[PDB]
């Protein structure tokens, strides 16, 4: 069974400033038939409906801020939130769904 | 536009079981297939299984926490989803989400508000 393991459980930044947060996972979420990493990214505000935010691990669901990117592939992957706002309190998951789905625990982001 | 509405939520008593309902709109229902996710208070999103498309055959997985003992089905003349819930245990007490979900982007695109489930005798 795949282990999704994000770093760090979770961290502060002031409104403004960048953030990068870590997702590894057990083994590797690349294709080489579709190029394709089955990586995707997802924020839930406290206590609400979580929203996609990248899939394919770099791909920025329509609708998104250009102020995250998510980037890496195979086992290692990374979102950066460049300009950080005070809508993007939230814990920010990663998720492997290579096979059927599972979520990593969580990033808190809290704001200084 | 896409809506996802959960219902059906509530207090079961432990062992019981609850049948919670996600109705959708907007999107051709059967192209898509339909995951349930939750968050249980002071954890990590969990998710719990789906329900593949048309293409697929409507047929459906599960994580190993849940497998036996819940069950998902669709009515596509409704563009209804459901959870068939069995065997609960206070640790099923959570927020239960459905998502659209499927081969196209391999990503949940498309989150309904949730119902809460609260499991105690
Ligand atoms: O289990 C599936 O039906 C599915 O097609 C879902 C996709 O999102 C992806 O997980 C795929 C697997 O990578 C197997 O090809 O399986
Ligand atoms: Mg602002």
């Amino acid at each position: 069974d795949i282990v999704m393991t994000q770093s760090p459980s979770s961290l502060a930044v002031s409104a403004g400033e960048k953030v990068t947060m870590s997702c590894k996972s057990s083994q590797s979420l690349f294709k080489s038939r579709n190029q394709k990493n089955y990586l995707a990214w997802y924020q839930q505000k406290p206590g609400q409906s979580p929203k996609l935010l990248i899939y394919w691990a770099s791909t920025r669901e329509s609708g998104v801020p250009d102020r995250f990117t998510g980037s890496g592939s195979g086992t290692d992957f990374t979102l950066t939130i460049n300009g950080v706002q005070a809508e993007d309190l939230a814990v920010y998951y990663c998720k492997q769904s290579y096979n059927l789905r599972t979520f990593g625990g969580g990033t808190k982001l809290e704001l200084k | 536009e896409v809506q996802l509405v959960e219902s059906g939520g509530g207090l079961v008593q432990p062992g019981g079981s609850l049948r919670l309902s996600c109705a959708t709109s907007g999107f051709t229902f059967t192209d898509y297939y339909m995951s349930w996710v939750r968050q249980p208070p002071g954890k990590a999103l969990e998710w719990l299984g789906f329900i593949r498309n048309k293409a697929k055959g409507y047929t459906t997985e599960y994580s190993a926490s849940v497998k036996g003992r819940f069950s998902i089905s669709r009515d596509n003349s409704q563009s209804i989803l459901y959870l068939q819930m069995n065997t609960l245990r206070a640790e099923d007490s959570a927020t239960y989400y459905c998502a659209r979900d499927g081969y196209y982007a391999d990503a949940m695109d498309y989150w309904g508000q949730g119902t809460s489930v609260t499991v105690s005798s």
